[PDB]
RNA sequence: AAACUUUCAACAACGGAUCUCUUGGUUCUCGCAUCGAUGAAGAACGCAGCGAAAUGCGAUACGUAAUGUGAAUUGCAGAAUUCCGUGAAUCAUCGAAUCUUUGAACGCACAUUGCGCCCCUUGGUAUUCCAGGGGGCAUGCCUGUUUGAGCGUCAUUU
RNA sequence: CUAGCGAAACCACAGCCAAGGGAACGGGCUUGGCAGAAUCAGCGGGGAAAGAAGACCCUGUUGAGCUUGACUCUAGUUUGA
RNA sequence: GAUGGGGUCUUAUGGCUGGAAGAGGCCAGCACCUUUGCUGGCUCCGGUGCGCUUGUGACGGCCCGUGAAAAUCCACAGGAAGGAAUAGUUUUCAUGCCAGGUCGUACUGAUAACCGCAGCAGGUCUCCAAGGUGAACAGCCUCUAGUUGAUAGAAUAAUGU
RNA sequence: AGGUCGGGUCGAACGGCCUCUAGUGCAGAUCUUGGUGGUAGUAGCAAAUAUUCAAAUGAGAACUUUGAAGACUGAAGUGGGGAAAGGUUCCACGUCAACAGCAGUUGGACGUGGGUUAGUCGAUCCUAAGAGAUGGGGAAGCUCCGUUUCAAAGGCCUGAUUUUAUGCAGGCCACCAUCGAAAGGGAAUCCGGUUAAGAUUCCGGAACCUGGAUAUGGAUUCUUCACGGUAACGUAACUGAA
RNA sequence: UAUUGGCGAGAGACCGAUAGCGAACAAGUACAGUGAUGGAAAGAUGAAAAGAACUUUGAAAAGAGAGUGAAAAAGUACGU
RNA sequence: UUGACCUCAAAUCAGGUAGGAGUACCCGCUGAACUUAAGCAUAUCAAUAAGCGGAGGAAAAGAAACCAACCGGGAUUGCCU
């Protein structure tokens, strides 16, 4: 909603931080298995539900 | 009706967050945490709910104090330098 | 680089103060650099030495407490030992060393003798 | 336009730059951007040049 | 068997009595001192009307005898007591419609 | 007769079986006793030169101090004196600190980043108003202190 | 019908009939009739077509809902000490 | 204690003025890589109504239905206390000074932003509502605004809808 | 039952025999997990009246953009705003591997950034139905009842004092936690302009409310706390505690 | 004397990635549900990235060559 | 009048303590049913699972109001029986 609380808006502030793909550079590094961010959530497709 | 027209009528949350688990689990009327049982003293658990024991027991987190307490111990609850 | 603790800990809190906000000072012009910039990587010695000073702060604050506090009981709980909560609240050598009286002369009377078996 | 601690209100924000560039602040208006932290528009009194003390601060 | 409708009118959850529009319990004035050695006037300020009651109330105001102030009693309204007819409550109070002897 | 259908072989596909691996699990045995109102477990939100997560940490924020080792870290950039030294390191150790908002959670609340009160101090021509900074204000119970209440009750009065 | 995109049900193997016998109604077995690649649009005879371990009936020393002068109790209430 | 004559008041509302034409709107002319302007005018006076929508007023009808509470603010009764003369007393009159924190604020609100496993003909609360026909926010056509989205092409058999 | 050799592939461990041991041999269980077929390039992608022409971009245009034409929604709209809900979908730049059940140069997609400004709009305050501590009383107990109750339940103004702090001087007061409405109640803001995306919030102008400080003018007074009007009442003011 | 929890160790005629704890991996994670709860899948290039410079066709993806490597019958859709 | 005593209060009084977590094991309370009896009701499952309260490194128990019947033994706990 429009008129929101500061949690909400708090939890909707790091889910829009935490949209993002991987650095390519993370890739790189030795030891790594880190291919692609499996975390990775969209509108359209899953909700947060909060 | 009671299937897809009735879904759309769904838009008022029963349940809320949570302060002490941040769940979304915290009932608006009954003002009671479904999983914490929130604003209760004790926290909710069962023994019939192993799993979920397992789900929110110590090392489940941070341990911020609770990790150091073995090397104080080893070294004696030492103090000085 | 940045600050050395054990040249720090010989200045007085003034200079330690005027060192903090200079510091801090310095972390600002940083910070408005580090836009400008690809990266900054200045910025951590600044940020830690910023760390270190007002570690050596609170030290000498304490320790100025602590001699304030000294040779008598009830110091701040801050101060006083942290050990566990069970420990504190157990009894002390002394408490646990009181014995009566008549157990006292008890064992001044009998207490276990050393003896060895053979002849 | 600065951005400014989560816990800052108007006053402290006036008062700290009215410290950090010794210049009179008319009015301040604060916002809570999206990514979570926050904004505070300014406004300086007509006396003072919020082009002529961003490049001594050191951006413009 | 499930618990008859009857049974359930005792937990009064949807069975209470609605006391939203009601002028308060229509009670009579306490037995003080006044009421038992002489009587007491009060005045019918207005007869009102009463949800859920077919009876209408009477707001009778008497003065305090301990503190300057007045006191508002819902008497049950008899049939003939009109506004601005006192109302005379006590041992010695004379026989008419209205009184409280 | 081709095409088509079926069977077999080679090569190529599909798919992930088999084989060989293994910083994981499971079971047994031995040793030890160590959470928390000095604020635990848990949660939320943040913190890196370039990080989404895990791991670490708390506005001193992948950490500070102390001690030891003794020259790294590493994907890139950067820094060099940090290199015959009170000294590198995403090192080890850890006895000093910091420890946001919470949470038994403790000023009152809470689907609110809501609403107060007291002390000290600063500024606004201010005991009262506003604002900043710091420090506090829960309940039950124990010991003691002070102030009291009760013809419960004693003595002493005039 | 064409360009593009493109499933599902179902599937022991499959798919021409007559009679016989047969678990007494065969696509396969026996005896006959016959039988020529590959197919397209329809169609509803058959595939005892598909959909569900028949819901009717019976059995189970399997239940459940309900009823009562079934058996055994019981909350409550009543009477005495 | 009518009608009548003369007055008093509430200011919903409306009128004039200020705000305020300097704004905005409609035009004309001069211009120029250009920031692009610059300069002129005009913006006036009315009328109508069982009209639509909406607000309000005075009434009337209905009830074995008579149709919230508190915060909050003001007034009155009272007469406590304080009060002037070389001086005061008043800040419900006017002017003048300072400050007004915290959180939200974007966008959709649905034949694509919500819920239905989905970019589902379903469901999901409400405000504004032009002209004509016509009793009519019916049906039909149009203006402002908004779309022209839903796999398409060619033929025109049966059986379908 | 199986075993052995040859050939090919492969790259790191493995076998014969005598014994021991078992989570030891699959075709079925409408078996479990995973994968793959025929059906089959088949059913089909047919509601919501409808699209067409040229140019541009581009490797490529039935579908993107612009223009023109034709239409529709037809103000109980396919319009303009909001509530719940969603949470960045908003806007810009780049972009087409996947999604948009055709396509795609386009997009609510992908990648990178930007964007939400309030004394006056709301929340905050009040209380409604109701929820719910405390004092108490139940209950082995988790906890239950009850919300003013079998409570010793507190705070309000003036000051006085000017070791002075705020006690003592006094005086008044008896509600008796708190939560509960973004549609109830409620202090106060409008116009014009402005951005890619914000506006009753920003800029300009013009106001208003609350709280606090306060000085000047005005008013009133020697009849101390105003006058006028028959009156309804009037005014710039024109003490007023419990 | 007990001890399927915690901390620290040592072991096994145990299992060997559909097994073994649900989890050998950013696993009580992703995700579903209003909620209590439910709850996966997913290991292996090569000794070393030496991860294919460069030419050519293509709008591009890619292909064909060339090349690295013991081996591309190891090409980040990677052991067999 | 003054000073005690008793009882009961109030203090952001001085100093303390309790809560909660974990719970494999331990001390209690509470407490089933599936099941078996080839049915089923006592019984059994079981003085168990779930629920609640309370601890430690162990806990509990423990130095006899004991066992015995013998020529008597001699706190408690655990193993073999
Ligand atoms: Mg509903
Ligand atoms: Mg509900
Ligand atoms: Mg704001
Ligand atoms: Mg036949
Ligand atoms: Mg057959
Ligand atoms: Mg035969
Ligand atoms: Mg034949
Ligand atoms: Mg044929
Ligand atoms: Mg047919
Ligand atoms: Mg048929
Ligand atoms: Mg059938
Ligand atoms: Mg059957
Ligand atoms: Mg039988
Ligand atoms: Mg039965
Ligand atoms: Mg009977
Ligand atoms: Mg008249
Ligand atoms: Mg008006
Ligand atoms: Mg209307
Ligand atoms: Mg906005
Ligand atoms: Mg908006
Ligand atoms: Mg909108
Ligand atoms: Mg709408
Ligand atoms: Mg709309
Ligand atoms: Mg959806
Ligand atoms: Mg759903
Ligand atoms: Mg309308
Ligand atoms: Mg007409
Ligand atoms: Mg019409
Ligand atoms: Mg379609
Ligand atoms: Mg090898
Ligand atoms: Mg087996
Ligand atoms: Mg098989
Ligand atoms: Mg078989
Ligand atoms: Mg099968
Ligand atoms: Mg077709
Ligand atoms: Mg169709
Ligand atoms: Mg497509
Ligand atoms: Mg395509
Ligand atoms: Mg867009
Ligand atoms: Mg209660
Ligand atoms: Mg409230
Ligand atoms: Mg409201
Ligand atoms: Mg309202
Ligand atoms: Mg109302
Ligand atoms: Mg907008
Ligand atoms: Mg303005
Ligand atoms: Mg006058
Ligand atoms: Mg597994
Ligand atoms: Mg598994
Ligand atoms: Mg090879
Ligand atoms: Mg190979
Ligand atoms: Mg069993
Ligand atoms: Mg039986
Ligand atoms: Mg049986
Ligand atoms: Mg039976
Ligand atoms: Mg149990
Ligand atoms: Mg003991
Ligand atoms: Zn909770």
């Amino acid at each position: 909603a429009a008129q929101k609380s500061f949690r909400i808006k708090q939890k909707m502030a790091k889910a829009k931080k935490q949209n993002r793909p991987l650095p390519q550079w993370i890739r790189l590094r030795t030891n790594n298995t880190i291919r692609y961010n499996a975390k990775r959530r969209n509108w359209r497709r899953t909700k947060m539900n909060i | 009706g009671k299937g897809t027209p009735s879904f759309g009528k769904r838009h008022n949350k029963s349940h809320t967050l949570c302060n002490r688990c941040g769940r979304r689990s915290f009932h608006v009327q009954k003002k009671t945490c479904s999983s914490c049982g929130y604003p209760a003293a004790k926290t909710r658990s069962y023994n019939w709910g192993a799993k979920a024991k397992r789900r929110h027991t110590t090392g489940t987190g941070r341990m911020r104090y609770l990790k150091h307490v073995s090397r104080r111990f080893k070294n004696g609850f030492q103090t000085g330098s | 680089a940045g600050v050395k603790a054990y040249e720090l800990r010989t200045k007085s809190k003034e200079q330690l103060a005027s060192q903090l906000v200079d510091l801090k000072k310095e972390l600002a012009e940083l910070k408005v650099q580090k836009l400008s910039r690809p990266s900054l990587p200045k910025i951590k010695t600044v940020r830690k030495s910023i760390a270190c000073v007002l570690t050596v702060i609170n030290e000498q604050q304490r320790e100025a407490v602590r001699q304030l506090y000294k040779g008598k009981k009830y110091q701040p709980k801050d101060l006083r030992a942290k050990k566990t909560r069970a420990l504190r609240r157990a009894l002390t050598k002394f408490e646990a060393s009181q014995v009566t009286e008549k157990q006292r002369k008890k064992q001044i009377a009998f207490p276990q003798r050393k003896y060895a078996i053979k002849a | 336009v600065f951005q400014v601690s989560m816990k800052a209100n108007k006053y402290q924000i006036k008062k700290a730059v009215k410290e950090l560039y010794e210049v009179d602040v008319l009015k301040v208006n604060t916002l809570v951007r999206p990514n979570g932290t926050k904004k505070a528009y300014v406004r300086l009194t007509a006396d003072y040049d919020a082009l002529d003390i961003a490049n001594r601060i050191g951006y413009i | 068997g499930r618990v008859i409708r009857n049974q359930r009118k005792g937990a009064g959850s949807i069975f209470t009595s609605h006391t939203r529009l009601r002028q308060g319990a229509a009670k009579l004035r306490t037995l003080d001192y006044a009421e038992r050695h002489g009587y007491i006037r009060g005045i019918v300020k207005q007869i009102v009307h009463d949800s859920g009651r077919g009876a209408p109330l009477a707001k009778v105001v008497f003065r305090d005898p301990y503190k300057y102030r007045l006191r508002e009693e819902i008497f049950i309204a008899n049939e003939g007591v009109h506004t601005g007819q006192f109302i005379y409550a006590g041992k010695k109070a004379s026989l008419n419609v209205g009184n409280v002897l």
